This record gives C-alpha cells, sequence and structure tokens, in this order.
C-alpha cells in the first residue's frame, strides 16, 4: 500500500513520454496506491494514466476517484488505484463533514473512505482513510481525524482502520509543544510506524512529512514491524536531483502485508 | 403602545435573496407566450386541416 | 400537456409544450468508461449522458451519435432519451405525448426505427415527428418561406410552402458549428497561442460565441485589421492571462460564405439559398425571396442579417422584393416552434395514437408524419 | 402517517443560509395532502375558540419568516395560534409554508387554526405565482389536490363575543351569524355575494358610508358603517389582516381598527415591518414587530 | 423608427407607454419611444381583478411614464412598473417625451422628401443626424433637440453632416416653419 502526492499531477506531466515511463514503473511495484494532489478538472490525466497501465490487459488496475473537493477554486481529487484480482471494493462513501455554506464543515478536503475485500491476508476487513491536508490548516485538520474514526465504527461495525496519507506533519507544522495537543499520539491505541527521524523529502531538508497511522487490534497484529520506510527512487533509479523534483517533491510511503 | 420592539438584524445570510420570488416573473413570462398561440392559431392552423394536409404531398 | 424533445447533434433541447424555453440543454453525448472503476460514493455506472458525460470525458470514450443531423447509432440514442425523460425533465413518458424532431430529408429506414423505439421501449401514449426547418418557420409566425437552419453538425436550406417542406430543393452543406470552432482553433494556434489542456480547448467555442461577428465589407477590414485601433478586443482567460484577438474575429464565420477555406468544394450559404429558389416552381419564387428566415445557433453571429441582405440582392432578379427575418429567439427557434405546434387545439387529432400503431405498425409514420 | 419525520426534516434546516430547498417525495406530499382535508370538514365553519392564544396575519410565502415568527411567541401548545390567510403567493416557498401548516393542523387540531384568504382561490393563485410554483417543483396533478382543501377552509372567527376577526371585513348583507353557517362547502368563490365580500373589502379613512373598492369584485366601507355593526351587537374594536402598512400595523379610526401584515421586507420590494398581536389570558393586547433591516 | 441608437431601454429608465388592452395578468402597452414594441406593466400593487381594472385604465388617454423592471433581449420581453413612479419623476417624463417627439417630428418631415419605405433606411438618416448629436454629447434625446434650435442662429451645425446642398435646404426649411 502506498500514498503518493504527485506534485501538479495533470495533463502537462502525463504527456511527457519520459515522465510517464518512470511514474508507471513506480505504481507497478504496488498492489494499492493512493495518488494525492490530482489537480485535474476533467479527469484527462487520470484517463491517460490508466490507459498506459491498462494497454495490454484491461483489468490490471481499477480506480476509485473522487469529485473535486474544496471551499474555493482549488479542488483536488483522491485517486485510488487497486488490483481487482487482489482486492475488491464492496462500498465507498464520502465522509459527511457537514454544511459547507454554513461554514461548519471540519475539512477543506473531506477524507475518502474505502471498504476493501482482501482474500489473501489474515485481516479480512479493513478501511483506508485518505487525507491531503491543507498546508495552512495542518494543525486543525489532523485534530479533526479523531472524529473520523468514531464515524467509521457506526456504519460498518469495524474497529480495524488504517489512516495514511500526506499529513504534512513536521517540525514547523507541529512543534514540540503542540505534540501534547494531539490525542492520536498520546493515546496508545495508535502505533506511529514512521518516526520523527525518517527523511521523506527529496530536497536536502530533514523532515518526516509523510506518515502512516493504524488503528484496531486485528490490523495491528498483521503489520510487519519496521517495514514502513521511505523508498528513495532517486537512489534506486540513479537519478539527478533535477529530475527528482520534476516528478514530485514527496517520496512514496510503502508498507508490506 | 405596548410594543415589544424587535429591531432584529440579519442572523441567517442573504436576507434580501429569499423574499423576492421568480414566480411572478415566470407566470408573466407564461401568458405573453400563452397569448402567442392564439395569434399564431389564426395564421398557422389553415395549413393543418385534413383536406389541405393531403394537398401538400400531392403537389 | 405534451413533451417536445429536439434531438440535435450538439445540444438537446427538451421541455414541455406551452413553455417558452426548453427546460434542459445539454450536450448530445453518451460516454462509456474505457476502464473499470467508480466515482466515490456511487455504485457502478455503465453510461453517463450530457453534462456529467462532458465533465468526466477524460476516462470515457465519447460518442456523438447524431452525425450531420442524422441519427446513426440506436444503442447510443436509446440512452440519450432515457436521460432526457427520467433524469432531466423528471417525468413518466407514458403520461405525456412526445413530439420528436427529425432532420430534413431523413432516409425512410431511419424514420421508422424512431417510431418503433418510442412505442415498444418507452410506451409513450402518443408521438409525432416534425421536420426541424418547418418548426422554425412556425415559431416566427408565418407559413410560407425559406428557412436557413444552420446548427452544429449540418446546415440545411429548406424552402417551405403552405406548411410543408419542398423535397426537390433541399441542399446539404457539411459546414456547420464544429467546423468553425475547429477552424478558429487552428488559426488562433497560428497566431502563437496554445490550447493544450482540455480546460483550454473547450473555451475556444465560448470565445467564438461572444466576440465574433460577420464583417459588412470583407475586403476593407482584412487590410484594416492590424491597423485599426478599435477592432481588436481582449478576452480574459480564467487564470488571469489576457490574449489579443485580431482578424480572426471576422475571418471565422466568413467560412460560411467561402467553405473552400477548410477544403469543402460545396457552394456557400448565399449561393445555396439562390440554387434552392431556382429548383422550385417559378410560381412561388416571389414569396420565397421575401421570407428568408434564419435559424439555429450558428446563425447568431451579430451582423449576419445585414450581410445576407446584400449578397442575395446581387444574385436575384433586379426587382425582387427581398427581406431577411432574423428573430431574436433563433437559437431555440426549432424547439419553440415545436412548443407552439403541440399546443394548438387543432393539432390534437393529428397525433399518432397508441391505437393506430397497433393496427398499422411502424409504417404509419409515413402516412401521418411528413 | 408519521407526521414527525416529515415535520422533523422540514424543521432541521432552520437557521441555515436562506435559499435551501426541501424536497419531499411526491408520494409524501400527496400523503400530506390526503391526511390534511379530513379535520377541516369535521369542525364547524364558524369556530368557537378559547384563550390564551397568539394571533398573526398574512405570510405570503415568506417561509423563513414564518419559522422565525414561531421562535418568539411559543410553539404549540404553550400558546395557541390563529393565522388569517394569504400565505400562498409571491414569496419563494409557499409550498413549505402551507405544507407545514397543514401538518401542524393535524397534530394540534384544537390548538392551531387557519382561515381562508383571498389568495386561497384558483383564479388568484393562478396569476400570482402558486400555480406556476407547483409546476416547476412538482406537477399540475398535485395542484388539483390543493384546489380541493381550500374549498373547505373557514373564513372568520369571533373571540369571546368581543373581538371579531376575519380576513377582509364586513358586508351590508350580514345581519345574523346564521347567514354564514348556511354557506355550503366545498365551494368556489362566487362572482358576487357574501363569501366574496368577506374576503376582499378594505377600510378607508376618507369615506362616509359605502364607497367603490379599488379591488373591483368588492366594496369599501366607511367609518360610520363600522360603528353601527359593533353597536347592534354591543361589540368593540376590530382586528383584521389584509393590507400592506409601513409600520407593520396602522390604526385608521382613532385606534378603533388595526391591520396586521406579518411578512417584513415584503417580497424584497418594501422596507415595512411585520407585526403580530400578543393576547394574554386576560385579553390584554400587545404587538410584536419585525423592524426593517 | 425608434428615437435612439439602442434598440431596447436600459434597466431603471422611466419610459412612457400607451395602454393597449386589459387581460387577466395585466396591461399590454406600447413604448412610444421604441417604435411601438410591446411591453407589460405588472399589476400595480397589492391585488386586483379585471372588473374594475378599467378605473386603472385611464392611462390609455394619459400615456403614463413607467419604469423598466426587467428586460430579456433574447426572449423579447419588457416588464414595466407604474407603482414606482413619483410625481416629480413624472414631470421629467412629460418633458422628455415632448422633447424626443420634437426631434422625431423634425426628422419625419425629412423622411417624407426622400420617400423612405424601410425602417433601416430611415434609421440610417437618424444615425447621421439626430443620433450624431446624441452620441457626441452623451445625452440621449436632449442632444438632437438642442442643436436644431441653435440652427436658426448657427447654420454651420449641419456642415459636418454628410449632406449635399439639396438635403440641407429641406432640413433647414422645416426648422423655420416651427
Ligand atoms: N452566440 C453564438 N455564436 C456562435 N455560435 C454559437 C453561438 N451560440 C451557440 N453557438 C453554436 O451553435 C451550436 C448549437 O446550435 P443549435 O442548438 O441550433 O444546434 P442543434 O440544434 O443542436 O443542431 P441542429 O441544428 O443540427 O439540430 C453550437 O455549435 C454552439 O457552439
Ligand atoms: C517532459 O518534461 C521534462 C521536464 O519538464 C523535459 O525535460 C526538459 O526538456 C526541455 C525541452 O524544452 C529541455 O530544455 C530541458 O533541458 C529538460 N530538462 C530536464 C531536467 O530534463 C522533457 O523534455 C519533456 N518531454 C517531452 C516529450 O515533452
Ligand atoms: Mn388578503
Amino acid at each position: 500500500i502506498a500514498a503518493f502526492n504527485i506534485r501538479t499531477f495533470g495533463e502537462t506531466k502525463m504527456s511527457n513520454a519520459t515522465l510517464a515511463s518512470y511514474i508507471v514503473r513506480i505504481v507497478r511495484r504496488y498492489d494499492i496506491v493512493l495518488i494525492q494532489e490530482v489537480r485535474d478538472s476533467h479527469l484527462v490525466a487520470v484517463g491517460k494514466l490508466l490507459d498506459y497501465l491498462n494497454q495490454d490487459d484491461p483489468n490490471t488496475y481499477h480506480y476509485v476517484v473522487s469529485e473535486p473537493l474544496g471551499r474555493n477554486s482549488y479542488k483536488e481529487r483522491y485517486l485510488f488505484l487497486f488490483r481487482p484480482n487482489k482486492v475488491s471494493v464492496l462500498d465507498t462513501y464520502q465522509y459527511d463533514d457537514g454544511c459547507e455554506s454554513c461554514g461548519n464543515d471540519s475539512f477543506s478536503r473531506e477524507p475518502a473512505v474505502v471498504k476493501f475485500s482482501s482474500h489473501s491476508t489474515k485481516v479480512k476487513e479493513f478501511a483506508i482513510v485518505a487525507l491531503h491536508s491543507a498546508p495552512s490548516d495542518a494543525v486543525a485538520e489532523i485534530n479533526s481525524l479523531y472524529d473520523v474514526y468514531l464515524d467509521v465504527q457506526q456504519k460498518w461495525h469495524l474497529n480495524d482502520v488504517m489512516l495514511m496519507g500526506d499529513f504534512n506533519a513536521d517540525c514547523s507544522y507541529v512543534t514540540s509543544s503542540q505534540w501534547s495537543s494531539i490525542r492520536l499520539r498520546t493515546s496508545s491505541t495508535f502505533q506511529w510506524l514512521i518516526p520523527d527521524s525518517a527523511d521523506t523529502t527529496a530536497t536536502s531538508t530533514n523532515c518526516a512529512y509523510d506518515r502512516i497511522v493504524v488503528a484496531g487490534s486485528l490490523l495491528q497484529s498483521s503489520v510487519v514491524p519496521g517495514s514502513a520506510a521511505p523508498f528513495d527512487f532517486q537512489a534506486a533509479y540513479g537519478l539527478s536531483n533535477e529530475m527528482a523534483l520534476a516528478i514530485s517533491d514527496h517520496y512514496p510511503v510503502e508498507v508490506t502485508l | 403602545e405596548k410594543v415589544t420592539v424587535h429591531f432584529l438584524a440579519v442572523w441567517a445570510g442573504p436576507a434580501q435573496a429569499a423574499r423576492q420570488g421568480p414566480w411572478e416573473q415566470l407566470a408573466r413570462d407564461r401568458s405573453r407566450f400563452a397569448r402567442r398561440i392564439t395569434q399564431a392559431q389564426e395564421e398557422l392552423s389553415p395549413c393543418l386541416t385534413p383536406a389541405a394536409r393531403a394537398r401538400a404531398w400531392a403537389r | 400537456t405534451a413533451l417536445v424533445c429536439d434531438n440535435g447533434s450538439g445540444l438537446v433541447k427538451a421541455g414541455f409544450a406551452g413553455d417558452d424555453a426548453p427546460r434542459a440543454v445539454f450536450p448530445s453525448i453518451v460516454g462509456r468508461p474505457r476502464h473499470q472503476g467508480v466515482m466515490v460514493g456511487m455504485g457502478q455506472k455503465d453510461s453517463y449522458v450530457g453534462d456529467e458525460a462532458q465533465s468526466k470525458r477524460g476516462i470515457l470514450t465519447l460518442k456523438y451519435p447524431i452525425e450531420h443531423g442524422i441519427i446513426t447509432n440506436w444503442d447510443d440514442m436509446e440512452k440519450i432519451w432515457h436521460h432526457t425523460f427520467y433524469n432531466e425533465l423528471r417525468v413518466a413518458p407514458e403520461e405525456h405525448p412526445t413530439l420528436l424532431t427529425e432532420a430534413p430529408l431523413n432516409p425512410k429506414a431511419n424514420r421508422e426505427k424512431m417510431t418503433q423505439i418510442m412505442f415498444e421501449t418507452f410506451n409513450v401514449p402518443a408521438m409525432y415527428v416534425a421536420i426541424q426547418a418547418v418548426l422554425s418557420l412556425y415559431a416566427s409566425g408565418r407559413t410560407t418561406g425559406i428557412v436557413l437552419d444552420s446548427g452544429d453538425g449540418v446546415t440545411h436550406n429548406v424552402p417551405i410552402y403552405e406548411g410543408y417542406a419542398l423535397p426537390h430543393a433541399i441542399m446539404r452543406l457539411d459546414l456547420a458549428g464544429r467546423d468553425l470552432t475547429d477552424y478558429l482553433m487552428k488559426i488562433l494556434t497560428e497566431r502563437g497561442y496554445s490550447f493544450v489542456t482540455t480546460a483550454e480547448r473547450e473555451i475556444v467555442r465560448d470565445i467564438k460565441e461572444k466576440l465574433c461577428y460577420v464583417a459588412l465589407d470583407f475586403e476593407n477590414e482584412m487590410a484594416t485589421a492590424a491597423s485599426s485601433s478599435s477592432l481588436e478586443k481582449s478576452y480574459e482567460l480564467p487564470d488571469g492571462q489576457v490574449i489579443t484577438i485580431g482578424n480572426e474575429r471576422f475571418r471565422c464565420p466568413e467560412t460560411l460564405f467561402q467553405p473552400s477555406f477548410i477544403g469543402m468544394e460545396s457552394a456557400g450559404i448565399h449561393e445555396t439559398t439562390y440554387n434552392s429558389i431556382m429548383k422550385c416552381d417559378i410560381d412561388i419564387r416571389k414569396d420565397l425571396y421575401a421570407n428568408n428566415v434564419m435559424s439555429g445557433g450558428t446563425t447568431m453571429y451579430p451582423g449576419i442579417a445585414d450581410r445576407m441582405q446584400k449578397e442575395i440582392t446581387a444574385l436575384a432578379p433586379s426587382t425582387m422584393k427581398i427581406k431577411i427575418i432574423a428573430p431574436p429567439e433563433r437559437k431555440y427557434s426549432v424547439w419553440i416552434g415545436g412548443s407552439i405546434l403541440a399546443s394548438l387545439s387543432t393539432f390534437q387529432q393529428m397525433w399518432i395514437t397508441k391505437q393506430e400503431y397497433d393496427e398499422a405498425g411502424p409504417s404509419i409514420v409515413h402516412r401521418k408524419c411528413f | 402517517l408519521n407526521l414527525d419525520s416529515i415535520i422533523g426534516r422540514l424543521l432541521e434546516v432552520q437557521g441555515s443560509r436562506p435559499g435551501k430547498n426541501v424536497q419531499l417525495t411526491e408520494n409524501e406530499i400527496r400523503g400530506l395532502c390526503l391526511k390534511s382535508r379530513e379535520i377541516f370538514l369535521s369542525q364547524p365553519i364558524l369556530l368557537e375558540l378559547e384563550a390564551p392564544l397568539k394571533i398573526c396575519g398574512a405570510i405570503h410565502g415568506q417561509y423563513y419568516d414564518l419559522l422565525r415568527l414561531f421562535e418568539y411567541g411559543g410553539f404549540p401548545p404553550e400558546s395557541n395560534y390563529l393565522f388569517l390567510g394569504d400565505y400562498v403567493d409571491r414569496g419563494k416557498q409557499s409550498l413549505e409554508t402551507i405544507c407545514l401548516l397543514l401538518a401542524y393542523k393535524i397534530k394540534y387540531p384544537e390548538n392551531f387554526f387557519l382561515l381562508r384568504g383571498n389568495h386561497e382561490c384558483a383564479s388568484i393563485n393562478r396569476i400570482y405565482g402558486f400555480y406556476d410554483e407547483c409546476k416547476r417543483r412538482y406537477n399540475i396533478k398535485l395542484w388539483k389536490t390543493f384546489t380541493d382543501c381550500f374549498n373547505c377552509l373557514p373564513i372568520a372567527a369571533i373571540v369571546d363575543e368581543k373581538i371579531f376577526c376575519c380576513h377582509g371585513g364586513l358586508s351590508p348583507d350580514l345581519q345574523s351569524m346564521e347567514q354564514i353557517r348556511r354557506i355550503m362547502r366545498p365551494t368556489d368563490v362566487p362572482d358576487q355575494g357574501l363569501l366574496c365580500d368577506l374576503l376582499w373589502s378594505d377600510p378607508d379613512k376618507d369615506v362616509q358610508g359605502w364607497g367603490e373598492n379599488d379591488r373591483g369584485v368588492s366594496f369599501t366601507f366607511g367609518a360610520e358603517v363600522v360603528a353601527k355593526f359593533l353597536h347592534k351587537h354591543d361589540l368593540d374594536l376590530i382586528c383584521r389582516a389584509h393590507q400592506v402598512v409601513e409600520d407593520g400595523y396602522e390604526f385608521f379610526a382613532k385606534r378603533q381598527l388595526v391591520t396586521l401584515f406579518s411578512a417584513p421586507n415584503y417580497c424584497g420590494e418594501f422596507d415595512n415591518a411585520g407585526a403580530m398581536m400578543s393576547v394574554d389570558e386576560t385579553l390584554m393586547c400587545s404587538f410584536q414587530i419585525l423592524k426593517p433591516a | 423608427c425608434r428615437f435612439y441608437q439602442h434598440k431596447f431601454p436600459e434597466v431603471e429608465d422611466v419610459v412612457m407607454v400607451n395602454v393597449r388592452s386589459i387581460a387577466e395578468m395585466g396591461a399590454y402597452v406600447s413604448l412610444l419611444e421604441y417604435n411601438n414594441i410591446e411591453g407589460m406593466i405588472l399589476l400595480s400593487e397589492l391585488s386586483r381583478r379585471r372588473i374594475r381594472s378599467i378605473n386603472k385604465l385611464i392611462r390609455i388617454g394619459r400615456n403614463e411614464c413607467v419604469v423598466v423592471i426587467r428586460v430579456d433581449k433574447e426572449k423579447g420581453y419588457i416588464d414595466l412598473s407604474k407603482r414606482r413612479v413619483s410625481p416629480e419623476e413624472a414631470i421629467k417624463c412629460e418633458d422628455k417625451f415632448t422633447k424626443s417627439k420634437t426631434v422625431y417630428s423634425i426628422l419625419r418631415h425629412v423622411a417624407e422628401v426622400l420617400e423612405y419605405t424601410k425602417d433601416e433606411q430611415l434609421e440610417s438618416l437618424f444615425q447621421r443626424t439626430a443620433w450624431v448629436f446624441d452620441d457626441k454629447y452623451k445625452r440621449p434625446g436632449y442632444g438632437a433637440y438642442d442643436a436644431f434650435k441653435h440652427a436658426v442662429s448657427d447654420p454651420s451645425i449641419l456642415d459636418s453632416l454628410d449632406l449635399n446642398e439639396d438635403e440641407r435646404e429641406v432640413l433647414i426649411n422645416n426648422i423655420n416653419r416651427r
């Protein structure tokens, strides 16, 4: 499973035959990958991405994509790519975060929630919660994730929930004194697999921006300790610093089940 | 003079939006089209009678 | 009560008889997913139609099942009508007589399948099929004349006398809305702009509809274009950038008058109108010349009225009284005319009823609808 | 018929940004219609009511103001209400208003009362919006169901033989209360006669006796006409609701009559107040007023 | 031909109308300044039937000035309001109507000598005379009228117009007959 913010993933980026080659190779490593920050008004890029991957066999990857979400003109989708021979989608829903016109909706980009059927593993039912946080609203939004967990329990009678994505979590975004305000960390229900020391930035900075957080007894015992780590595609594919930034400013976060 | 004054100001949103209705400006925009049939009927019908409806394809 | 569904290449116009405007206007598009997936919070959809189909076109294969005025794919067409009744107008078809419209000189085989689908698949209580050009004339409030119906896919000249089309004079020019848009895209590209993203490719149509016009004197303004200070106008893009458009404003609709610009050997709309009159009986030409009515969205360009007036007077006999009528409502004249026809008390006995089809079969359409 | 789920959904949206529609199903509103017309026929055409109660005037489809109106005087049954009509035209949400009122009528048939206004008439709400409003958001077959309930609505009320209430005003043909009881329902509004007169006339400060009414289908009456009717039956001043007055209320005969109009900022064209009269257990009269924005 | 370059009035202008008929939903009227195209005046105020609406129909011989409430150039409708015109606003309308009518009357005699038969031919004459002053001075109506009065004392006002000697004499003549 991966969560991959592809900076300005759009028509421009997908029409470059070179960039397409490298992106496709990354996706193929993974059986489920969430692509965030899809700035694609009419889904042209998404179509072009699935075509490339699905040229030979039409059912290599299925998708779950959202409507454009947002209070303002800037709107992004959540794009789920999954292998239908490995998992099935039984149901999906958009979290009801309330009335946008009232000014009460708790999230600018409402989490997408997907129920998966996974026949090959010990855990039989689990949820994936998607979050692309607003840079300037990271503190408020991460706090709101506490409420999303309770909602999932009511609908599906499921305690086993995995939370993953671009949390925008870091030194400046969450400072030492603010860490004590986040219940999800101070509570022992949640194991934080990506520690503060990991470097998930392709620049020369040392920031643990990307995180994966897991809740529930069943799911927790299925997680292989220590498998969560950044994949330096620059190192593995021997690239220059210039092309790395041209692809994206985030590394993928991966995990093995 | 027992007036309980309620100088009650905006507490919902667009106060002037939900008072002036489009219905008086859609029923009026109905008759002026409803009357156009009758004026047309006195010019359009004489080409829609069974005796003449068979005349056209004859010639 | 009655429905009017104008099935167009570009836009479907649908609504209720008696209303002055169509309820729903949406692209005549049906899209089927090229790939397997779902929209968040939805069950699997097999097709999208219209507005929703347009906005998600990236992951779909788009079909325009109305090509040059003629319905050419009945599987797709079934899905456009299903969308019109159930989703857009939110009515049950079995309660409402439904007037459909057909292109001029629609082949006989095509006509019959239209009648068949309505009765067996949708169980409509009544139906009628009207030639679009004829409906346009009715809405302008006259019964004799020649209609220039120019739309998105096809342009037709249809001379009409005493309410019924004249088959010997219909001309077909395969130059219409989407050819002009494509031509504009080419010559705007030649100026040194780029329309790459879909968001940027669809707006070119909008530019055409708002700022373009037909020049009164072509020769003068082609030389004057660059020099003039007032001709050139600016249109603001959604990001903020402002591009400048010059001679392209008036060269584009000129294509209507000189199809050669895009490689069609057909004659221009001014010439086709003339050829149409001379194919008719000498007995009626006086009335045709005096009632050139222009119809459809692509005739909406400001200035076209004055330009047609000039070009036709040059070709006709010297003393013929010529008048071009350009009704302000002409972007919906086809539909509005359908709205009037179906509302007349006289018209209630001309409907094809459910009873009649059961006795006669699909071939009834030729007896009753012409 | 589960009245509270329908009513609950209608009321949940109170306090939101104006403009938000409520879309019941066609079968539900038909359900509201089919269960509405039974209680009215079972009660007298001339109601006999008890205090305490709250009295309020014309609404003209300003639904968000109706919801605001109940926030102050008390929801049933802590205080009783009678509305005097004219709630189905010109405003944007006539349907929600009338649908809500009938649902409350069924819940509280002895504590909530509605009279017929002149807009409760097929030929009127054909012209001024309601016919058209049903066509856009619903359909005309359901409109016909509406033209069946209105024909059985009451037209006037007398509180404790001392306050005479009705939508329009008096008639030169009204000599005994029995003449009202004898009018048969369901009925259309005739082109002449008592029923018409009760729904359309208006007072005028500058006429003596009987004058010509600008409304046409009825009449005006002067100050001397008012005194004789009250005098014959030993009655006092009269309170009615059908006019538009800048202050929300306006006296015109040295405080012998008051007009109520309850929709403030009327259809966005005026800066008038809307007023409500609050009558306590001892019949003391006060006013509730929505000042202009 | 209409009086002014534009073919429709702008929202909020007050214009004069002739009441043509009474129907259930209001009065149909002719705009005297816009070549008698049809508009409407909404129900004046409050509520009303058709029976005594004839007491509100004395405008047919009064030609009331009313304000434009809504325009829809595509559909072709003009809705008007009598209720919102103040008496002070009304005084200007009587004055404007007389002034604009005067320009028309000068030009109507002009139209007779050249025997125009089509509205567009008459409009083009207007385009080169009355409407030149209206545009030049950005005062619809008032511009043409003020200039014609001046021509008694300042004949040069016609010089810039594209007219031959014969065209000029007949125009000048009709002013003197005033
Ligand atoms: N103001 C305008 N200027 C130029 N083109 C326009 C304008 N408005 C609409 N169009 C074009 O007109 C076309 C739609 O016209 P219309 O709806 O008459 O066609 P249609 O009726 O769908 O097709 P058909 O006429 O073949 O049945 C589209 O190509 C649209 O881009
Ligand atoms: C796709 O994009 C990349 C980077 O955006 C392109 O690589 C650059 O291409 C330009 C050509 O205009 C060169 O001038 C640069 O030197 C290149 N930079 C780098 C870092 O490689 C690539 O050429 C594009 N490919 C296509 C097919 O458009
Ligand atoms: Mn009333």
